[PDB]
């Protein structure tokens, strides 16, 4: 075959900055007519992709002129010049040609914003999973920079029951910013064998529920 | 034998030159449509192949592009008008002025024109000629420079636009103007190659047909049928071949053209995929670049016919050039006044300008005043007649001079002094006039007056009497309607209404009656006072009035005198007077029937051939439907390869298609018009010599028939369904794809194919032969041309070329006018049809444009609509003009049915009659009348009687044709009575057989007549159907003395004759014909004129090739001269019908009669 | 403008046969290459298959060659792909894609149609909800949850006041555990509505015909 590799994984670039992602082909990408097709696609959280950039040096109609690619041979590079939180997600250099055409593996792009401690909140379970034998508490570290934290539950204040399932999330186009959710999860039985739980992050930000119910 | 081609251009004055310049400029922009229109139409390609992707303004862009189409139209319409119609003047202006030069110095030309050149050949040398000069610098040096510009205006697009296919395209472009040029010249006058095969063979249909009556007479049908079909089998052969190349070639330009389509494609899609093209930049320079290549192609058979024209002007331009040494075209000879007529012959000898080896005339010197008359007595054929033709300087001496009133003629004018003498040949001729004007002819001012005064003069006066329309009956051909009597006398009456001066007679009183001729001499007599006189005749009654009495030795004046000089001299002239004192018809393919199998393998062919363009169609806006979608570069690679192959192939199959169209349906036509042939001349062989009489059924006639025919009906069979069937699967097809892939636009342009139909067949006959050229009114000024060409020199005397010359150019008037005016009208529905052409590409796509703007279809919709209605159109006019005309043909089919279906009332074939074991050879005639079945009012015989009995020598005797011609048809059964009784030894002719009567007797004709063959041939012919030995021939061959010149002659019984009896004269085959119905055994002998040609010395071998063999036959001999029926036995001399006496000799001697005198010409 | 949109994905048996479809509207259907191609759920797109504008070509890469089938119905303007012996690795999402003038190879696509092929047993959800002790407010913005868990297939939609609100969602993406998905979702409303415009919390099955919009409250 022909694959493609793209160097850069992890882009921290900041507003008004620029980027460079390499995509660095294997063979040598030449048709027979003479043209050579490289195409960029983007790919915004939950959305399917977009043409970016089609042969080598072009613009789909619609994009901004920050948006620059040079190259030749086996070798293609993409830039952006001043990034604006309108622009970010997943860059993949797909290639047409040799008969099996392949994408690539993808860059992330996570702009650099400034750091902030997650506005932590637990949530206390509904009746209607204790009635029928499940505890549904959960989270919800919001609003928070650098990409990674992690969640602490204290059970009535000296059982740190780390026994949830994490749900990472991805950086919020609005505010470049990020969450996660922690839903603990254990059978009613020891549940109710306390009545409180302090939930934190990780200096802990707390939050607690201390009822049964109201 | 050319000329340059400067002066080839020679007869045309200034509006000429501007006929040619402005036609040949009309013809230069009309040749630049093409490859303008191809600059245009890949234009508009690149519109509507970016328009609907981004149906905005695209209508808009599509209403300026019908403008430039609409405006390319209009240029082509009067580009085309201009260059046909003026090209067409310029040269219909000066052929006409070349045909009255050429016949103006062909009449003023001195006597010799006729030995040395043939006039026949003259008839083809200047009608033929000069139609191939008008075909020459015609129309065509026209159609020359409009192909040479559309080569040019082709490779300059080719090169503007992108290079980088036109040099592909032009890397393979000699084959590509190679197979157009042979094309081109199989194309073009592809009619007139019907008579090569036919050629050899017309020949012997020709000589058969020449002697019916002598194939039927002894038999020899057969041999002669059998040489025919050979010939056939040959002309057959070549036939096939040429059908075979003809197809082999328009198959060879189909591959051609779609292969070259295949690597323009395979190669532009390389390109246009690269980025650097576009597809309106590869279909502009492809299609131009090739209209180019095949363009110069076209332009092959102008130099060809240019080099004919000059090499037929040549020998046109020399005969015009030819100044004769005596001419009266000069107008410098003295005109003498003072006319008193003194003949002065002093040492004048003479030899033939048609044969300087014998001077038949060795010197002669005589005397003659005014009103002094000379009679001149010999024999006939000792230079009298060409004497009196040398009188009037109709030739001029050796050695000498001839002189009249003092002076000579050499030096004054001949109009004057040819006009002033009168001159009644041997045999004066007419032509056909009105006997006014016959009179007339001597000079103009001959008033109505002087016609009666000459009627009554030389006793012509009756038959206006006698016949009505007193004044204005048309005289038949030659004098034929009339009798010799009315001939003669309207001639004396003729040359003396001229006022004479030297009035010169020959032979006066051939055929005169008893009163007739005194008469005529008395008329004569009563002018012979105030004018000189020279007489010649045979009647010794016409000399007696003359002064002097001369005679003729070696043409040689030597006895001279009057009356009692050579009576006392007792010489020849003594001797002399001494010894005198529908409906059509339908079932044409029931002919046809027995070939089928051609037929069938011929219409799938037809089918497959047909079917292939809207294939061509389909496959061509696909293949531009891979542009105009949306693809990938790979998908659009993969589907234009495979389009690529579809045209290769779809070439391929055109080929061999066409080859086998061709093969099939030539080798049915050839098969059935050779069959036709041979049954049409065998079904000929059986009808009597009562229907072979006609001159309305006459052998050119039945010439033209059997090759007209066989076209014909060839075509008529063949042709018509190779073409119904191509144009309905052509049409059919195409129409019924169109109808389901857009109505809308094909109901349109389905309102306009009529006239791309139209349009296809009028420049198809534009483009080979199909000039019209109508000769049948050219055949009336022409037939005037072969009246005076028949007798050229003895018409001069008469000085009346002027009253031809004229009779020449108020005549050519009528096809003149009428062929101008036509050269306006052709010049125009070309034109127009040409433009409608242009013009559709403004239509259909303009409403396209509106379509395509409505998705009421696609682009290659339009294309495919498009392409397959109007090159179907095309397609199919092409295809209807390459093929004979219909009713012409099926009329041709149903006169050859009418007579192949023919019964004789007697068959020659049928065994019918009587076949008796015995015979003695008698013969009797009863009151028998003999009439013919056109001649009804001329009767010959009037129902005589005789009686001729076994080994009886008849003798009969007769001047010329008094019924002696009768007779011998009546006995070898090609005429059949009303009226009388003929018993054959009491057993009727009537009855008895009709082929077994042939193998039984055999005669001997006239003349003899011969074959190309052998001369054993034609001997052993005398006898057929039956075990002949040579030594038989031998045995005759030597009998007669007729071996002798056998074994001398190289290949001695093996020598192929010459033609008819070119290779020997008449002394030679007198002997071989009697000889020929000599080895035949006959228990019948019959001569008729056997000393006619043929020695004094020879006529005794050929007569006892009869007495030895008279025996057991009834001998009838008939001879002119009395020497071999003296020893006749019984003398039957006939007088106009009525037996004017039969019996002993001596019946004829003691009782004197006009025998008394037969006897009296010359004995010693 | 084109708008494309695909239907006919669900939880299949290995060795099994489905049909996906994709009918497109706003354009001329019957012009344009189309493409379908599909991403992993470690979200890395792979080429699936190729169909030319009329039908004709076709072309499928070299590890899906035999199985996959494409075509076209330019009548209705619709795509098919129908796969048969499906594997454990085809377990991805769908899209469709056109194809761009000026040779660019997958302009506009459509959204996914998660196509899950496995071993195991369509189930309804088990949707509950959240909300503070008491509701006890605090501030100008109020938090309130939800939780959906125990469900098999994944696509699963979750909503809020059947679209009014988006302003503080934070939705989070289920992690696979024992062949039963949890997805959990927040929201963020002011103090001002909460107690006067009560919230629902609607979630739909497609997979089990689910729909249950639960009201939350205190
Ligand atoms: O209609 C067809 C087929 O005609 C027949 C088909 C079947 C049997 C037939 N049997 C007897 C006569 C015609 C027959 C022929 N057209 C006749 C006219 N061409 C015209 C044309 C005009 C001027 C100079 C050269 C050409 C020749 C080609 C050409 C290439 C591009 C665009 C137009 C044309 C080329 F540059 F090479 C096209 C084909
Ligand atoms: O038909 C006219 C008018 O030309 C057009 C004008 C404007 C638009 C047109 N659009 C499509 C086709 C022709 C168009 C041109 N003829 C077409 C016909 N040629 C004749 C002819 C005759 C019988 C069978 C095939 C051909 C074709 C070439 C050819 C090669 C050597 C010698 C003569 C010819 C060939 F063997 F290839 C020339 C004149
Ligand atoms: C005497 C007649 C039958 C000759 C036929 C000539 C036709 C083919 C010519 C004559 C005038 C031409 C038209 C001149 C002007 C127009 C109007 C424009 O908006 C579109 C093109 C269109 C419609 C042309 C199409 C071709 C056209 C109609
Ligand atoms: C006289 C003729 C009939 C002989 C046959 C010669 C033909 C087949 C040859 C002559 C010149 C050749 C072309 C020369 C140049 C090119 C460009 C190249 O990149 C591909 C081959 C191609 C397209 C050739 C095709 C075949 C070609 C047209
Ligand atoms: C015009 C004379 C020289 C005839 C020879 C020229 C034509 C018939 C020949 C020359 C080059 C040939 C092409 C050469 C190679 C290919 C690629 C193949 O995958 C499809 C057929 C195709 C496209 C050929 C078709 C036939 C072709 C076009
Ligand atoms: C004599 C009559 C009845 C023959 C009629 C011939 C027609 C019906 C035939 C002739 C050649 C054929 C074409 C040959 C090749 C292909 C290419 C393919 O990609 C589409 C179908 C298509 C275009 C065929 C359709 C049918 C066709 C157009
Ligand atoms: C519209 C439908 C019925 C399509 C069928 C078209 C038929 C009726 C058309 C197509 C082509 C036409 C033929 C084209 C040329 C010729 C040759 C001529 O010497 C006689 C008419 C004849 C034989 C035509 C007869 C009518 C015809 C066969
Ligand atoms: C004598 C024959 C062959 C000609 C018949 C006339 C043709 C040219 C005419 C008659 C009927 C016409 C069609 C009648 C109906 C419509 C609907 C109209 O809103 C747009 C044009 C359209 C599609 C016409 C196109 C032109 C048309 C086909
Ligand atoms: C049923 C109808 C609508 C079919 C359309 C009829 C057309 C295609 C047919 C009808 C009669 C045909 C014409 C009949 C007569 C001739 C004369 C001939 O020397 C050339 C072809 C030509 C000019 C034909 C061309 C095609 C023609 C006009
Ligand atoms: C008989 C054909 C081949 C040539 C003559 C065609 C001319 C006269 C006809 C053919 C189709 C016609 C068009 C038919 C429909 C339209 C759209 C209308 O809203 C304005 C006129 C317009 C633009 C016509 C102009 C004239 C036109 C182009």
């Amino acid at each position: 075959d022909v694959l493609m590799t793209q160097t850069p994984v992890s882009l921290s670039v900041s507003l008004g900055d620029q980027a460079s992602i390499s995509c660095r082909s294997s063979q040598s990408i030449v048709h027979s007519t003479g043209n050579t097709y490289l195409e960029w696609y983007l790919q915004k959280p939950g959305q399917s992709p977009k043409l970016l950039i089609y042969k080598i040096s072009n613009r789909f109609s619609g994009v901004p002129d920050r948006f620059s690619g040079s190259g030749s041979g086996t070798d293609f590079t993409l830039k952006i010049s001043r990034v604006e939180a309108e622009d970010l997600g997943v860059y993949y250099c797909f290639q047409a040609s040799h008969a099996p055409r392949t994408f690539g593996g993808g860059t992330k792009l996570e702009i650099k914003r400034a750091d902030a401690a997650p506005t932590v909140s637990i949530f206390p379970p509904s009746s209607e999973q204790l009635t029928s034998g499940g505890a549904s508490v959960v989270c919800f570290l919001n609003n928070f920079y650098p990409k990674d934290i992690n969640v602490k539950w204290k059970i009535d204040g000296s059982e740190r029951q780390n026994g949830v399932l994490n749900s990472w999330t991805d950086q919020d186009s609005k505010d470049s910013t990020y969450s996660m959710s922690s839903t603990l999860t254990l059978t009613k039985d020891e549940y109710e064998r306390h009545n409180s739980y302090t939930c934190e992050a990780t200096s802990p930000i707390v939050k607690s529920f201390n009822r049964n119910e109201c | 034998p050319t000329v340059s081609v400067f002066s080839m251009f020679r007869y045309s004055n200034w509006l000429d030159k501007l006929y040619m310049v402005v036609g040949t400029l009309a013809a230069i922009i009309h040749g630049a449509g093409l490859p303008l229109m191809m600059l245009v139409f890949g234009e508009m390609t690149d519109i509507f192949a970016n328009a609907g992707n981004l149906f905005m303004n695209l209508e808009e862009d599509m209403t300026r592009y019908a403008y430039y189409y609409s405006g390319i139209g209009a240029g082509v319409l009067v580009a085309a008008y201009i260059q046909v119609s003026f090209w067409c003047l310029a040269a219909g202006r000066q052929i006409h002025k070349i045909r009255k030069q050429f016949f103006h110095a062909i009449m003023r030309q001195e006597i010799g024109w006729f030995d040395v050149h043939d006039v026949g050949e003259l008839n083809t040398r200047l009608t033929d000629d000069v139609s191939k000069i008008n075909e020459g610098i015609g129309d065509k040096i026209g159609m020359f420079f409009q192909s040479m510009a559309t080569f040019f205006t082709g490779f300059i697009v080719g090169f503007t636009r992108g290079w980088k296919l036109t040099l592909v395209i032009l890397a393979i472009s000699p084959v590509l103007g190679l197979s157009a040029a042979v094309w081109a010249k199989i194309l073009s006058s592809f009619t007139d190659k019907e008579l090569l095969a036919y050629a050899k063979a017309g020949a012997v249909a020709e000589e058969v047909l020449a002697a019916i009556r002598t194939v039927i007479a002894f038999g020899g049908q057969k041999k002669e049928l059998e040489r025919y079909n050979k010939n056939l089998e040959e002309a057959k052969r070549i036939g096939i071949k040429k059908a075979i190349t003809a197809n082999i070639s328009i198959g060879a330009a189909f591959l051609l053209i779609y292969a070259s389509y295949a690597l323009a494609f395979w190669y532009g899609t390389t390109l246009v995929l690269s980025g650097e093209y576009s597809i309106g930049q590869v279909l502009t320079v492809f299609f131009s670049v090739l209209i180019g290549a095949f363009s110069v192609g076209q332009a092959s058979p102008s130099i060809e016919a240019f080099a004919n024209a000059r090499g037929a002007a040549y020998e046109i331009f020399k005969i015009i050039d030819n100044k004769p040494s005596i001419d009266s075209y000069s107008k410098s000879g003295h005109k003498p006044d003072n006319i008193k007529g003194n003949l002065e012959f002093r040492n004048v000898h003479f030899s033939y300008p048609s044969r300087k080896e014998v001077k038949i005339l060795k010197g002669l010197n005589l005397k003659v005043q005014s009103g002094q008359t000379v009679a001149l007595v010999g024999n006939s054929g000792c230079g009298k007649s060409t004497t009196v033709q040398l009188m009037q300087r109709l030739y001029d001496p050796t050695e000498g001079m001839v002189s009249v009133d003092g002076q000579d003629i050499r030096t004054i004018n001949v109009r004057f002094l040819r006009e002033i003498i009168g001159v009644v040949s041997q045999e004066p001729v007419l032509f056909a006039t009105t006997i006014a004007e016959n009179i007339r002819y001597g000079r103009e001012n001959v008033t109505m007056d002087e016609i009666e005064k000459a009627v009554k003069e030389a006793n012509a006066y009756d038959f206006i009497m006698k016949l009505p329309h007193k004044f204005d009956t048309l005289v038949g051909e030659r004098g034929a309607q009339l009798s010799g009597g009315q001939k003669q006398r309207i001639a004396i009456a003729r040359a003396l209404v001229r006022n004479p001066k030297i009035l010169l007679l020959d032979e006066a009183t051939s055929a005169l009656d008893t009163e007739s001729e005194a008469v005529v001499q008395v008329a004569l007599d009563k002018a012979r006072k105030g004018r000189t006189t020279i007489v010649i005749a045979h009647r010794l009654s016409t000399v007696r009035n003359a002064d002097v009495i001369a005679g003729f030795d070696d043409g040689v004046i030597v006895e001279k005198g009057n009356h009692d000089e050579l009576m006392k001299e007792k010489g020849i002239y003594f001797k002399l007077v001494t010894m005198q004192t529908p409906v059509s018809f339908w079932r044409i393919m029931k002919l046809n029937l027995t070939e089928w199998p051609y037929f069938v393998v011929g219409v799938f062919c037809a089918i497959i051939n047909g079917g292939l363009q809207p294939a061509f169609a389909i496959i061509f806006s696909k293949i531009i439907g891979v542009f105009t979608r949306i693809d990938d570069p790979e998908t659009k690679r993969q589907n234009s390869n495979l389009f690529s192959l579809l045209f290769l192939a779809l070439g391929i199959i055109s080929f061999i298609t066409f080859f086998l169209q061709g093969f099939t349906f030539g080798k049915a036509g050839e098969i059935l018009t050779k069959r036709l042939r041979y049954m049409v001349f065998r079904s000929m062989l059986r009808q009597d010599v009562s229907w072979f009489d006609d001159p309305k059924n006459t052998t050119g006639a039945l010439t033209t028939r059997l090759a007209n025919d066989a076209a014909q009906v060839k075509g008529a069979i063949g042709s018509r369904l190779a073409v119904i069937t191509q144009n309905i699967a052509n049409l059919g097809t195409g129409i019924i794809i169109s109808f389901i892939y857009g109505w809308q636009l094909t109901l349109l342009l389905l309102a306009i194919v009529p006239i791309i139909a139209i349009a296809g067949v009028v420049e198809m006959k534009m483009l080979s032969g199909q000039a019209l050229k109508d000769k049948k009114e050219l055949e009336g000024a022409g037939k005037i041309a072969t009246e005076a060409i028949e007798n050229f020199r003895t018409v001069v005397s008469l000085t009346q070329e002027q009253k031809f010359e004229h009779m020449y150019a108020q005549s050519l008037q009528v096809p003149y006018r009428n062929s101008l005016r036509k050269a306006h009208i052709f010049g125009i529905t070309f034109s127009f049809t040409q433009a409608m052409m242009y013009f559709s590409y403004a239509g259909c796509f303009r409403f396209g444009a509106y379509l395509v703007a409505h998705k009421l279809m696609s682009f290659e919709d339009v294309l495919l609509v498009f392409s397959a209605v109007v090159f179907g159109a095309m397609a199919v006019g092409q295809v209807s003009s390459f093929a004979p005309d219909y009713a012409k043909a099926k009329i041709s089919a149903a006169h050859i049915i009418m007579i192949i279906e023919k019964t004789p009332l007697i068959d020659s074939y049928s065994t019918e009659g009587l076949m008796p074991n015995t015979l003695e050879g008698n013969v009797t005639f009863g009151e028998v009348v003999f009439n013919y079945p056109t001649r009804p009012d001329i009767p010959v015989l009037q129902g005589l009687s005789l009686e001729v009995k076994k080994g009886q020598t008849l003798a009969l005797v007769g001047s010329s044709g008094c019924g002696k011609s009768t007779v011998v048809q009546l006995l070898e059964r090609f005429y059949d009575p009303l009226a009388g009784k003929v018993l054959l030894d009491g057993k009727e002719i009537k009855r008895l057989n009709v082929q077994w009567l042939r193998a039984h007797l055999g005669i001997v004709s006239q003349e003899p007549i011969l074959f190309d063959c052998s001369i054993a041939e034609n001997i052993a012919y005398g006898d057929n159907s039956r075990v002949v030995s040579q030594e038989e021939i031998v045995r005759a061959a030597k009998e007669a003395n007729i071996h002798a010149f056998i074994e001398s002659l190289p290949n001695k019984y093996s020598t192929k004759v010459g033609d008819k009896g070119t290779q020997l004269s008449g002394g030679q085959k007198q002997r071989i014909a009697i000889a020929r119905a000599l080895v035949r055994q006959p228990h019948i002998l019959l001569l008729d004129e056997a000393t006619s040609a043929l020695d004094t010395e020879s006529e005794k071998v050929v007569q006892e090739a009869l007495d030895k063999a008279r025996e057991g036959r009834t001998c009838i001999v008939i001879a002119h001269r009395l020497s071999t029926i003296q020893n006749a036995d019984l003398i039957v001399v006939f007088q106009n019908g009525r037996v004017k006496e039969h019996g002993t000799h001596q019946q004829l001697l003691a009782q004197k009669g006009i025998y008394f005198s037969m006897v009296s010409v010359q004995a010693g | 403008e084109v708008i494309l949109v695909e239907s006919g994905g669900g939880l299949v048996k290995p060795g099994g046969s489905l049909k996906l479809s994709c009918a497109a509207s706003g354009f001329t259907f019957s012009s344009y290459t189309m493409s379908w191609v599909r991403q992993t759920p470690e979200k890395r797109l792979e080429w699936v298959a190729t169909i030319s504008s009329g039908g004709g070509n076709t072309y499928y890469p070299d590890s899906v060659k035999g199985r996959f089938t494409i075509s076209r119905d330019n009548a209705k303007n619709n795509l098919y792909l129908q796969m048969s012996s499906l594997r454990s690795e085809d377990t991805a999402l769908y899209y469709c894609a056109r194809y761009y003038r000026y040779e660019a190879w997958f302009a506009s696509w459509g959204q996914g149609t998660l196509v899950t092929v496995s071993a195991a047993k369509t189930t309804a959800p088990s949707v509950y909800p959240l909300a503070p002790v008491c509701g006890d407010t605090t501030g100008s913005s109020v938090t309130l949850g939800c939780l959906v868990k125990g469900y098999f297939p994944e696509p699963v939609t979750l909503t809020w006041n059947s679209g009014s609100l988006s302003s503080g969602v934070h939705t989070f993406p289920a992690v696979l555990q024992s062949d039963l998905y949890t997805l959990s979702s927040s929201v963020t409303v002011t103090s001002s509505t909460w107690p006067s415009q009560s919230i629902t919390c609607n979630v739909a099955h497609p997979a089990s015909s689910t729909k249950v919009d639960k009201k939350i409250e205190p």
